């Protein structure tokens, strides 16, 4: 119900009767090429369909602030702590262009033994329930209908209630899901029997769902010593989630690679990254490339993480990148700002954009060095694989170490993780199934005896109840709160209040927060702490410095801080006033020709200012057909009249600099005292301009403008024009 | 390198031979795991029948906690429900529900 463009999101109005709110669609979905596309003055090879509300790029505004959208999905992570909150970055984020919304969990929620429920306050990203996903996606369903563009709502099915949370992600229509028991198992140290078990469960309900899957092979590049010495594990890891999903009933399509490119500057990073992405992509014809952006080697410089990035988009495009993820470029300095996420968008749609039809005019050297190292490591991936087989396989393999090596495998240091085949989170808590073992649901796995009820119903298991959930969302059980102090509506009420003042934020709702930057003439710790003086001097809480960057040792530091504005400000309290462009101008000239006759008046010889309101080159009056009939300079006030009246020009533009003894308006003067004694006064218009002129003290000695410092063209030229109507 | 001695038996296989080991040898290895998914069951897969049949994930855990306590996993959470209501001549909801609160296992043992 509505939305309107300059109407904030009623977050309030979405919590409200959520009981009741079900899904408008259900699955992934892609983005629709739109072929030789035209937007603008141009045409565009690799452009999806555009959006039917948009904030362009920037620079947009030079070319009639066409908005067009490349044709992989683009991804961006929310989540901070308080859905609540996101919900507006959210909206934010998928004007900037994002199709695709990933929330991470709350820290180790991948170890709760089952759903929860309600809205608790997230701890490094938010608690997954079915009320807050109801919450999320209703909100994003009206988000999408804005933008006009379908959006994929995103999470992690992990841990030990896999199931569990499929389930509800099925019903709740989830669109995509992270699902890989193999993480479970490396990082997380969850049983290996048990996680795999749960696997084909989850996996088969996520199918059903025609949800997309991403998987964990990335963890790797974060876990590795050297992320590139990673990759022959990386192709197995891809290599051993995608056959497992397939072989549960998946189609291939929705079967996403999750791949980093492993390295990043100084590190010759394209000429690395690029043959196993090339590797990679071959191996796996037919499946999904999820392309994500460098986290491992990142600082807390926004800009080098930006430039990476570009290297991580510039990747995917010689390759390909079905989906493409973005990094906030403040990852390594902090938690995502509103701001950042909306950088990211930026730039992915940027780079992207900027590399349109490129692969129309580049190509890879597929028979060389590249060519070279690309079977290399798909012969290092096999080898990779005969040693598992080779060793009882994957259990034994993972128990034995094979994994999370720091090694370049066949070369093994001997220092990954091993893991207890019967160790663990939920070590001994995978029961054998009996020949009566029944499941009377929709979507379920493994052995299912339902030829005791109805041979019939084989194919139906939820015939068996007159539908499952799955086919009966009534039937869905919800549960709203169970906690009366942590949740989203004591948060609401801690902070009704502003919903007339105001104050800054960066991920939750008035949380006082801005960025501060400056450059202190001395050394780096000397000036960290310099930094936190007049942080604190500007009144500001709870003072960080967040980036140092070394100029030089001794000549300064660049340091980045956040802090806490202690205050608001009424939007009441503020007094806010209320332009001829470029084209306005020159269009008004072009039609009307104008003509001038300039000089730089009297004895002077200083000519460099009324010049440079004159040529081309930093915006004068010429650029915009202005007739500039140029006397020089110590020319007579006498004669830049006459000339004026010689070539009845329209306007007398005068230099005065040397200003001794109010000489400079003392010549303003005398030149509209020589043309009213001359009666072209009032047929004419009179500029004057100068170093040390003041325009009203000008105006005052009957002149009709007065210039000073900073004066450009553009000004000179309004004023020519503006005046000119004012007079006919 | 090292490597290249391991790869000796590697070098001579095309492209699409090479291809075609890796994917015959990846479901060689996990062949053996979605077997283990046929023949087993765990907590969060009853409790996710449980979910899935009308009931909450408080009760799913307290019916699976109990069909613990019994070795009955064996049968399936959500079977036990199900004969369950088909005996006494009751509703899914109120069997799984009765069981919920530890009645009808003596029942169910039978
Ligand atoms: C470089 C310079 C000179 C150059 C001039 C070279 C040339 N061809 O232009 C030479 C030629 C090196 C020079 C000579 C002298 N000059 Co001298 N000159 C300077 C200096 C440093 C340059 C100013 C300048 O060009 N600014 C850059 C331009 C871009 O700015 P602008 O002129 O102000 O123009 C801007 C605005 O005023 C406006 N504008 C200006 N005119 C107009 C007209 C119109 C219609 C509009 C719309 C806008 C507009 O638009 C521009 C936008 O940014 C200044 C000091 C200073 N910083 O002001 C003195 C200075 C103006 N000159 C000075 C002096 C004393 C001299 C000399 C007398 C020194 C001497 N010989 O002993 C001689 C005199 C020569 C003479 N017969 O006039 C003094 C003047 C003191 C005063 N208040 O009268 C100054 C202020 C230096 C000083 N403080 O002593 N100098
Ligand atoms: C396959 C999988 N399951 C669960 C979890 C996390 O769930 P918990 O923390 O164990 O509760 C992860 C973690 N990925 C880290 C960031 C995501 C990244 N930035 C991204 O590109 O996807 C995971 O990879
Ligand atoms: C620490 C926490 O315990 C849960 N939780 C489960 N049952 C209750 C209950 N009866 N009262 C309060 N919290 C409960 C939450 O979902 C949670 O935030």
């Amino acid at each position: 119900l509505q939305l309107r463009v300059n109407e904030k999101l009623d977050v309030e109005n979405i919590l409200k009767d959520l009981d009741k709110y079900t899904p408008k669609r259900r699955g992934w979905t892609w983005r629709q090429p739109a072929e030789n596309l035209q937007m603008g003055p141009f045409i565009y090879k690799d452009a999806s369909t555009p959006l039917e509300n948009s904030v362009a790029l920037p620079s947009a505004k030079y070319f009639g602030d066409i908005d067009p959208q490349p044709l992989p999905v683009i991804t961006t992570e929310i989540a901070s702590g308080r859905f609540e909150d996101d919900i507006r970055r959210m909206r934010m984020a998928a004007w900037h262009g994002a199709d695709h919304i990933m929330v991470i969990r709350t820290a180790g929620q991948s170890h709760y033994d089952g759903l929860i429920e309600g809205t608790p306050q997230g701890i490094g990203g938010v608690p997954i329930t079915r009320k807050q996903v109801r919450a999320q996606r209703k909100a994003l369903d009206l988000i999408e209908e804005e933008v006009g563009r379908p959006i994929n709502y995103h999470s992690y099915v992990s841990g030990v209630a896999g199931p569990d949370i499929a389930v509800m992600f099925a019903e709740e229509g989830v669109n995509g899901a992270h699902q890989d028991p193999q993480y479970n198992v490396l990082y997380r140290n969850i049983n290996m029997i048990r996680s795999f078990i749960d696997a084909c469960e989850s996996k088969t309900i996520m199918a059903w769902a025609d949800m997309a899957q991403i998987d964990g092979a990335h963890n790797a590049n974060a876990t590795a010593r050297e992320a590139w010495k990673v990759m022959p594990e990386l192709m197995v890891q891809h290599a051993l989630n995608s056959i497992f999903s397939l072989k549960v009933g998946m189609k291939k399509s929705n079967i996403c690679l999750s791949t980093v490119p492993p390295t990043a500057p100084p590190a010759p990073s394209m000429y690395l990254d690029l043959p196993y992405a090339v590797a990679l992509r071959e191996m796996f014809e037919g499946y999904r490339m999820r392309a994500q952006m460098n986290t491992k080697y990142m600082e807390a410089s926004t800009r080098e993480a930006t430039v990476t990035h570009v290297l991580n988009l510039l990747i995917s495009k010689l390759t390909r990148a079905d989906i493409q993820s973005t990094i906030t470029p403040d990852e390594g300095r902090n938690v995502p700002w509103h701001i950042y996420n909306i950088e990211a968008c930026d730039t992915a749609k940027q780079a992207l954009i900027g590399m349109d039809g490129l692969m129309d005019m580049v190509q890879l050297k597929r028979e060389g060095v590249l060519g070279d190292t690309v079977r290399e490591l798909k012969e290092r991936a096999v080898l990779f694989m005969e040693e598992i087989i080779e060793a009882g396989g994957y259990f034994n393999a993972v128990e034995q170490g094979f994994f999370v090596d720091s090694g370049y495998y066949p070369e093994r240091n001997g220092d990954g993780i091993a893991r207890q085949i019967n160790g663990g989170i939920g070590a001994g808590t995978v029961f054998e199934r009996d020949e009566d073992y029944m499941a009377p649901v929709t979507a379920h796995f493994g052995y299912n005896n339902v030829k005791q009820y109805d041979e019939a119903l084989v194919s139906e298991p939820s015939k068996l109840i007159d539908g499952c959930t799955l086919e009966v969302p009534e039937k869905i059980v919800y549960i709203d709160e169970l906690d009366e102090n942590d949740n989203v509506n004591v948060r609401m009420e801690e902070t009704k209040e502003f919903r007339s003042m105001i104050k800054p934020e960066v991920e939750w709702q008035a949380d006082g927060t801005v960025l501060l930057t400056m450059f202190l003439p001395t050394s780096k710790r000397v000036a960290e702490f310099a930094a936190i003086e007049f942080a604190k001097k500007m009144n500001l809480e709870e003072v960080e410095v967040i980036n140092r960057e070394v100029m030089q040792e001794a000549e300064g530091t660049r340091i980045e801080l956040k802090g806490r504005v202690p205050f608001s400000i009424d939007i009441n309290s503020l007094v806010i006033p209320p332009i001829l462009s470029e084209d306005e101008i020159r269009e008004d000239i072009e039609k009307t020709p104008l003509k001038i006759v300039a000089a730089t008046v009297g004895e002077d010889e200083h000519s460099v200012g009324l010049r440079e309101v004159i040529d081309i080159k930093h915006g004068g009056i010429e650029k915009y057909g202005v007739e500039v009939h140029y006397l020089g300079t110590s020319v007579p006030v006498e004669k830049l009249v006459d000339a004026a009246i010689e070539l009845k020009a329209d306007a007398i533009l005068a230099s005065t600099i040397i200003s001794h003894d109010d000489i400079h308006y003392k010549n303003m003067k005398r030149i509209h005292e020589l043309a009213v004694e001359k009666g072209i006064r009032d047929k004419i218009m009179i500029g004057c301009g100068g170093t040390q002129v003041t325009p009203e003290v000008a105006v005052k000695q009957g002149v009709d403008a007065g210039f000073g410092r900073g004066s450009k063209g553009i000004h000179v030229a309004t004023f020519l024009v503006k005046k000119r109507r004012e007079m006919r | 390198d090292d490597f290249q001695q391991r790869r000796a038996h590697l070098a001579n296989l095309s492209d699409e031979e090479l291809q075609t080991r890796f994917w015959e040898m990846a479901e060689k290895i996990v062949d053996p795991l979605l077997d283990l998914g046929k023949k087993n069951t765990t907590p969060s897969i009853e409790r996710s029948v449980l979910l899935r049949m009308g009931f909450s994930s408080l009760e799913a855990k307290a019916i699976v906690d109990k069909t613990m306590d019994r070795g009955l996993m064996g049968k399936g959470a959500g079977h036990i429900v199900y004969k369950i209501a088909k005996e006494k001549n009751i509703s899914v909801r109120e069997a799984g529900l009765a069981l919920s609160e530890g009645k009808y296992w003596d029942d169910a043992i039978q």
